[PDB]
């Protein structure tokens, strides 16, 4: 139940990284739904997944992750915090030098735990997607779905309560984005919540969110609840994001 | 003629030998020196150049600044004005052993330079994943960076090999380096034409082969 | 202090200027040189590999491989093997232009591969959008490639610059001029500081003045 | 504008991006936009470049505007080249020129007087509403204002076709509607003849009259998306359309 407060970033005139700044704004994502973050070309979407995870870190506010507020801890304690919440991502980032079961066993391995524990959760959470038929090979020899595949077998192998996802099916093709997002709906079953979802566009919104927000360049204008795949925006600037429909 | 050629060179026997085994105790010695400590110096450099350890930027200006200063800096002038240190360390200035040590200094900067470019050509999204899973930066910089950048570190070797072999034929004039002191000999003071081709054709052979050995490994790598 | 200053000033009044006016010769003649055919062969060496502007196999194999062996030889020892033939064309075995010609031979297979390397980074895509246009390949390599690649050439050539000062030091010692056959002098016999700590203080101020020029330079043009 | 036959089957150790295209014949109409749709694979874009006859087909004809290109020598065809425009998904402009000299690039190929050069950039400027950002460099321009550039250097020499190889992939939704429009002015003013590749229905739904649906390097059927719906007869076909 991630709850945010008075949260603001903004960068150097130099502005050398591509995220754009958020102004203050507050967001309570509950234990029971899926979150997702819509906006545009800059916007302010990417930077605000990060200032979840402390991966950026915010000029004001108390950022409140899982009941521990993790501004505060500024220490070797935030690395084990960060155990909790998962993360999968729009490029795959998975090492290339390693076959799928390592990429997978890498955050058993980080954490500590004994070697043929590791074993059993990487066939589990390798069976579950759907990939254990490809246990041998290397990140050269699968496909982008499939690569995506390897990301949310990661993200899930520490048992983490909060997964966050950032554009991960923009890149790939329709018959990829139906497989990678019914994946999704699989991992909803099990004691995973806020898989926050942020996506530049609203096929993605409609078909698996229950809730939304929507902003304009760093301010969130409105959040609406998305019901029989339809949104209904009563915002004003709003409506012109929802047409993308 | 090419008898009388042929049976000149194996009169040189015993010196051809000695010009040989005295070119790789400067090379194959200086060599396990520089990799062992241009290593550390290249990942000193890139730490403090991210988000990993720390994000020094004093340190890392000092320290990009010096090993640019100490590659630009003529290698001749550097051993010649390095005599009386050089001397005092080994005991001597005259020998392979002693010039080894001043080939060993010039190649852990440039081995630390070749590092640092090789570690800088990871992409940071895959060491973003290693920050969001709670690795500590001693970790990132064992398993995530290592495993990445080992099929470029092959490379880096094959080509420093190369780069100290050149060296020792300058060190050859002043410190009697083998195949160095065998050029300066028989092709200045002298002029033996059937023993300076032997010598290109020796040298020739050497590169070729240091070449083709550093391509395998750095392929069967990645 | 006063003793390292008056034995500077009077006597190496007279033979620094001579030894500066020796390295300066070196190094111009043989980088215009260098520069003006290195630009040539390093062409040839990229349209024979691009598919469009021409194609050639055999002719891109043989040319890469011969720069790598001429790139990867020990200069020092082949300018002792070329004494006849650069004797036969300078007329004379010492001398700054003698160095001169074979300091070029050496820059010009050495600046061959920095000029292919800046065009093989130029994007593929802007190749291609000028031959949907009909640009005949002369008009391909004039208009686009040699004018995307312009901020590329300068630093270079910095780098080419900073290589045959390097490569004319060794050169003073086997044969004539520079301060390296100043250096040999005063460190290799009589070993003497004052002097040797002037000359390892000039060469790092000649050495920034002309990174500092080329990366101003190559800065504006970007 | 008509491919009588066409194949390609790229070679091993090439390793190219692009996939191989099978036995396919093909009749763009005068004044007409026809798009080629198909997931990655399709052989959409090898398709394209066969046209400008860039990528040579192994065997077959390409009749383009009269002329049969396959023929014809180098120095002739640099001509049948320039008669063909053409725009691309990453931008593929210089960057050391101003945004006018761009537009002038493809004029100054063709040898024409230096004043007649001036005079038509300012005019293609004027179409891409752009005028005013003549001075600047393409370092400094958005996503959009790059495409709106790319279109002014394909409609300079006058060409009687265009070629278009997926230019909106990379802009939002927002960016899109404005250069889409201006496709269609350039159509309903000039009668260009656009050829179009995408992997998505949506674009087509906005600006095709007829499309081509591509699997596996060969067509499954020429849908009708001028009635502003698409209906496909055949089962590959009604799924792409999904």
């Amino acid at each position: 139940m991630i709850i945010l407060d008075k949260v603001s970033k903004h960068y150097q005139t130099r502005d050398k990284t591509r995220f754009a700044a958020v102004e203050p704004t507050s967001l309570e994502i509950r234990d029971g739904e899926i979150f997702g973050l819509m906006g545009y070309s800059g916007a302010g979407k990417s930077t605000l997944l990060r200032l979840i995870n402390l991966l950026e870190r915010p000029d004001s506010g108390k950022v409140n992750v899982c009941g521990q507020e993790l501004t505060a801890l500024d220490a070797a304690a935030l690395r084990q915090a960060r155990q909790n919440i998962g993360m999968v991502f729009q490029q795959f980032n998975l090492l290339s030098n390693r076959t799928v079961a390592d990429n997978v066993a890498f955050p058993l391995e980080i954490a500590g735990w004994p070697s043929e524990k590791i074993k059993a959760r990487v066939k589990e959470c390798l069976e579950i997607v759907g990939l254990t038929e490809r246990a041998g090979h290397y990140p050269a020899q699968l496909s982008g779905g499939q690569k995506q595949r390897v990301g949310i077998a990661r993200a899930l192998a520490p048992k983490p309560q909060v997964i966050l996802a950032d554009e991960p099916t923009s890149a790939l093709d329709p018959a990829t984005t139906r497989s990678v997002l019914e994946c999704l709906e699989d991992i909803n079953k099990r004691f995973n919540v806020t898989i926050v979802i942020v996506t530049h566009e609203m096929s993605v919104i409609r078909r698996l969110c229950d809730r939304a927000a929507l902003l304009d360049k760093g301010k969130v204008v409105e959040i609406v609840e998305v019901r029989g795949n339809q949104i209904h925006a009563q915002s004003d600037i709003g409506r012109e994001l929802i047409r993308e429909d | 003629t090419f008898q009388q050629a042929v049976s000149t060179i194996v009169g040189m026997k015993d010196e051809i030998f000695r010009a040989l085994g005295e070119t790789f105790v400067m090379v194959g010695l200086s060599t396990t020196f520089a990799v062992i400590f241009g290593t550390l110096l290249g990942v000193l450099l890139f730490v403090t150049s991210s988000r990993q350890l720390h994000y020094n930027k004093l340190v890392n200006f000092l320290l990009d600044n010096l090993v640019n200063l100490m590659r630009a800096f003529p290698f001749v002038i550097l051993m010649i004005a390095m005599i009386p240190a050089t001397r005092a360390i080994v005991g001597s200035t005259i020998g392979p052993v002693a010039a080894s040590l001043v080939l060993s200094v010039s190649g852990l900067f440039y081995f630390a330079r070749l590092v640092e470019q090789n570690l800088r050509e990871v992409p940071k999204g895959v060491i973003e994943a290693a920050a969001a899973m709670g690795a500590p930066p001693i970790a990132i910089v064992c398993k995530v960076l290592l495993n990445e950048a080992r099929a470029g570190m092959v490379s880096s070797i094959t080509v420093l090999a190369i780069g100290l072999l050149s060296y020792s034929a300058a060190a050859g004039m002043i410190g009697g380096g083998g195949l160095g002191d065998l050029a300066i000999r028989y092709g200045y003071y002298r002029y033996q034409t059937e023993v300076i081709i032997f010598i290109v054709a020796l040298l020739v052979l050497l590169v070729i082969l240091i070449q083709s050995t550093g391509n395998a490994l750095a392929r069967k790598l990645d």
